DNA sequence: TCGCCCCCCTTCGGTGCTTTGCACCGAAGGGGGGC
């Protein structure tokens, strides 16, 4: 087979990202994985005259307790030429989020049978570090379609359809969607029957080269207003400040009849009786918050963005939008490992879960605004990462003015 | 000799050509030292004479070596370096003696004339053209180019290291039970073989190196403890830094203080409790490296303490992979932290310090967390794993913090250790309003063109105050308004502001700040008994807030 | 009158915010150390 010509985007150079420190066990895994890949000619040893680099690490899902190499090609992918312009893009099926069970399979290995354009290989360099810097970094670059490179599903696209056509011919009501190195495969069968057909799809792939998601209960979490029998000045202030902020999202929400319940310079703990005209304004507002917002539609040409707020006792709320205040989805993530100890683990798991949902729903991951210090995140996140893809993120320190999402 | 190893291909950056710069005058001793190396380097094949059809040049000089009277030829390739392609450097970090395990037999070897034993890409050689002056005004200098890696060229370290890595690799795979720390051309070689078998393996390593053109001269071949290595001294059971000599002056320049702080940071890897905050303060706001700086009283005290610590002999020990790593941290004051990493008590592998000020406003719990993160990263680098922590913070303090703080945060497996001063939260905002406490509605506004402003409050008890402010900002007036409510209230108070900015700072419970104003607010928060702090949107006619907003105008 | 690497402390300047300063952050100055 012969290579597809690949370009970076005009005026961009390849990635130049430093390798971060790795534990002993991740380093040993990488050395074993890489030397066997080298023997098989999938990667080649290179020197320092290649000026590019991308960080490499490793993950170990615990119900398949072998290590998986992960190269963080996020920078390379941003600088790689788009394949929609070259008509090599993959379409997203709208039926996948309608299935009651979706299983993720890691099909990254199929890429290793297609060679990569020789002029593009130098941009795929990575460096394996050394414990206590006993030696210099050991450098490789790819000779084949790399895992985690956005160009690999696009170039492998026609071959992947050929391997899949018999299976979905046989199974017209199962929906398969390729995202990066992953197949998302959904159906409406009984949980043990679904699993059985996943094992059949595997064996068809194995003859050439996770856990169950449930999109049916990805409950939307609306903005809720407290219900009390007596209301303090402080309660009404907190209530008014919350609806004022929500008037940026919802249409025609009033607080003028609540704001002047608070007329005068009052004690925060003073109990203020609700007037007719305020109970009027309030229940109307609860109805508006009850069912979602009119006029908000997904735009595939714009990026998705996700915001997350820690709420405490293992609860994490999130919103996904493309334009501010036009949320395509609001939700609540909760996960108990039985300890309740790790904020960073919980947040890392919340990020995989939310990005997973965006893949299922829209076909791509959002850029996350993470409520954590950059350096606290960077100290620990790879300990808990279990996906073969990595979303874009940035770090925000946003003190909660209101607790809008709780 | 010159390695028969393949050259590494190298390019100039696109569009660029080679350097064209004239040689400068040098001394007779230096010129004769260069001629002894040049006409000898030509005889060794390291350089070749060229002529005028090569249009490139670059100037040369010589510096002394620590290896007795030997000189080191170096060329000023500043221009060629800018025009040479980038490289991905393979030296990722610096090996540390605390990461070594105990070994029965140890050798340290050094390659002779290391860079000159690696050939330079033939197509690139012409860009390295230079000229040896020889008294300058006698005759025009002779022109040469390099056939081997030049000292002073941007690409030489990486191409040497990568070549050294390839030459060692036949040998490393063949002897997995022998540790070879490879740093530039310096080879630490440890094993658990008896000295006879070990010396047999050394001789074999030396012969393999020599077939690839790397000599190992006898003068740099150490076979007996203590080994001089990477600036340390390796004993069988322990290691020490080579002696650290602190400058002693009666008048100090900025540059003197910069040198002193550097030496202390280097010392802090094995000397526990070094501090440099007060000495470093002296560097702030200076404007010349030769400017005389009088030591403050605090800096003399800090210096005297460091000198006392440095008088005492210290050693680190080596790593035992079969035992846990343990990291213990102490607070030293003013955002300074010191730590020790050990496996058996009172036997440190190494020490360190963390003293960085991150952010305008912070607290001890956050900085402790930063120190933990620095130590975690350093432990991965040196040992491949993170340690267990012993921390001077109560479990309840930590639990109070990560349940009241809105950002995700975490500290790995740790045990409380009672070494005062403990890390603590210095105040805690109430989650609910306080019954029977005054309610202050605060506001401050500033005119952004004017820089004049006002800060004020109204109170459910009928109290009112407006203060004029000069050369201030919007954000400052809001902090000022809160400052005034804390100043005029009792031990318990309810505060209502419309500044998300001010709420944002105070809600993170900072205990120190780069801002004198935020610092004053902090000391007031610390003296209070209870404080409930609440936010409302501005300019929405909300009772109390609207009245104080009217009054600030 | 040189090169490459790590570390710390200080300063400077670019980025984005429903801003008008402010907080954050990466790069570059100085120093230490290695070869
Ligand atoms: C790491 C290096 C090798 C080891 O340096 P080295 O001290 O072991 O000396 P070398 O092996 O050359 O000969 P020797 O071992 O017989 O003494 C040397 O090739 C060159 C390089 N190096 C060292 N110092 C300097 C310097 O300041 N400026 C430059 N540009 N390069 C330098
Ligand atoms: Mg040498």
């Amino acid at each position: 087979i012969e290579t597809v010509p690949v370009k970076l985007k005009p005026g961009m150079d390849g990635p130049k990202v430093k390798q971060w420190p790795l534990t002993e066990e991740k380093i040993k895994a990488l050395v074993e994985i890489c030397t066997e890949m080298e023997k098989e000619g999938k990667i080649s040893k290179i020197g320092p005259e290649n000026p590019y680099n991308t960080p490499v690490f490793a993950i170990k899902k615990k119900d398949s307790t072998k290590w998986r190499k992960l190269v963080d090609f996020r920078e390379l992918n941003k600088r790689t030429q788009d394949f929609w312009e070259v008509q090599l893009g993959i379409p997203h099926p709208a039926g996948l989020k309608q299935k009651k069970s979706v299983t993720v399979l890691d099909v990254g290995d199929a890429y290793f049978s297609v060679p990569l354009d020789k002029d593009f290989r130098k941009y795929t360099a990575f460096t394996i570090p050394s414990i206590n810097n006993e030696t210099p970094g050991i450098r490789y670059q790819y000779n084949v379609l790399p895992q985690g490179w956005k160009g690999s599903p696009a170039i492998f696209q026609s071959s992947m359809t050929k391997i899949l056509e018999p299976f979905r011919k046989q199974n017209p009501d199962i929906v398969i969607y390729q995202y990066m190195d992953d197949l998302y495969v959904g159906s409406d069968l009984e949980i043990g029957q679904h699993r059985t057909k996943i094992e059949e799809l595997r064996q068809h792939l194995l003859r050439w080269g996770g856990y169950e998601l449930h999109p049916d209960k990805w409950t939307v979490q609306p903005i809720v207003l407290p219900e009390k029998d007596s209301w303090t000045v402080n309660d009404i202030q907190k209530l008014v400040g919350k609806l004022n902020w929500a008037s940026q999202i919802y249409a025609g929400i009033k607080v003028r009849q609540l704001s002047k319940l608070l007329r005068g310079t009052k004690a925060l703990t003073e109990v203020v009786p609700l007037t007719e005209e305020a109970e009027l304004e309030l229940a109307e507002n609860r109805e508006i918050l009850k069912e979602p917002v009119h006029g908000v539609y997904y735009d595939p040409s714009k990026d998705l963005i996700a915001e997350i707020q820690k709420q405490g006792q293992g609860q994490w709320t999130y919103q996904i939008y493309q334009e501010p205040f036009k949320n395509l989805k609001t939700g609540k993530y909760a996960r108990m490992k039985g300890a309740h100890t790790n904020d960073v683990k919980q947040l890392t798991e919340a990020v995989q879960k939310i990005a997973t949902e965006s893949i299922v729903i829209w076909g791509k991951t959002p850029k996350f605004k993470l409520p954590i210090q950059k350096e606290t995140w960077e100290a620990w996140w790879t300990e808990y990462w279990q996906a073969t893809w990595i979303p874009e993120w940035e770090f925000v320190n946003t003190p909660p003015l209101v607790k809008l999402w709780y | 000799p010159i390695s028969p190893i393949e050259t590494v291909p190298v390019k100039l950056k696109p569009g660029m050509d080679g350097p064209k710069v004239k040689q400068w005058p040098l001394t007779e001793e230096k010129i004769k030292a260069l001629v002894e190396i040049c006409t000898e380097m030509e005889k060794e094949g390291k350089i070749s004479k060229i002529g005028p059809e090569n249009p490139y040049n670059t100037p040369v000089f010589a510096i002394k070596k620590k290896d007795s009277t030997k000189w080191r030829k170096v060329v000023d390739f500043r221009e060629l370096n800018k025009r040479t392609q980038d490289f991905w450097e393979v030296q990722l970090g610096i090996p540390h003696p605390a990461g070594l395990k105990q070994k029965k037999s140890v050798t340290v070897l050094d390659v002779g004339d290391a860079f000159y034993s690696v050939p330079l890409d033939k197509d690139f050689r012409k860009y390295t053209a230079f000229t040896i002056p020889s008294i300058n005004n006698e005759t025009p200098g002779i022109r040469y180019q390099y056939n081997v890696l030049p000292m002073g060229w941007k690409g030489s370290p990486a191409i040497f290291q990568s070549s050294m890595t390839k030459i060692l690799e036949p040998f490393r795979k063949q002897n997995p039970d022998i540790v070879i720390y490879q740093y530039m051309d310096d080879l630490y070689v440890g094993s658990d073989l008896e000295i006879g078998q070990h010396r047999t393996k050394i001789e074999e390593l030396r012969q393999h190196l020599l077939r690839w053109g790397f000599t190992t001269p006898d003068k740099k071949h150490q076979k007996e403890p203590p080994f001089l290595w990477m600036g340390y001294e390796l004993h069988p059971d322990k290691w020490t830094v080579q002696p650290i000599v602190l400058p002693e002056k009666d008048s100090w320049t900025v540059n003197d203080i910069q040198k002193l702080v550097g030496k202390l940071n280097w010392a802090s890897q094995i000397y526990a409790g070094i501090k440099v905050r007060q000495l470093s303060k002296l560097l702030r706001g200076t404007k010349a490296l030769t400017e005389v700086v009088p030591l403050t009283e605090e800096a003399e005290l800090e210096l005297a303490e460091n000198r006392e610590i440095l008088k005492e002999p210290v050693h680190g020990v080596y790593y035992d992979p079969s035992k846990d790593l343990i990291a213990e941290i102490q607070k030293q004051g003013q955002g300074q932290w010191t730590y020790q990493i050990y496996q058996e008590p009172f036997k440190n592998l190494k020490t360190g310090k963390y003293a960085r000020m991150k952010g305008a406003h912070t607290n001890d719990v956050k900085q402790l967390t930063e120190a933990v993160q620095k130590i975690a990263t350093e432990s991965i680098v040196i040992w491949g794993k993170t340690p267990k922590f012993k921390l001077p913070i109560q479990k309840e303090t930590w639990e109070a913090w990560w349940t009241e703080y809105w950002q995700a945060t975490w500290i790995p497996e740790w045990e409380f250790v009672n070494t005062p001063p403990l890390v603590k939260l210095w105040y805690q905002l109430e989650k609910e309003p306080i019954i029977g406490a005054e309610t202050f509605y605060v506001d401050g506004a500033a005119n952004r063109e004017t820089k004049l402003g006002k800060a004020g409050y109204v109170t459910d008890r009928g109290r009112q105050k407006v203060v004029p402010l000069t050369d201030t900002t919007n954000q400052k007036t809001e902090l000022q308004a809160i400052h005034l409510a804390l100043q005029d209230s009792g031990l318990e108070v309810n505060i209502v502001t419309d500044s998300q900015y001010a709420l944002g700072i105070i809600q993170a419970q900072p205990d120190k700040s780069e801002s004198e104003l935020v610092s004053q607010i902090i000391e007031q928060l610390i003296k209070k008994e209870k404080v409930y702090l609440a936010w409302v949107p501005a300019h929405k006619g909300i009772g109390g807030n609207e009245q104080v907003d009217k009054l600030v105008s």
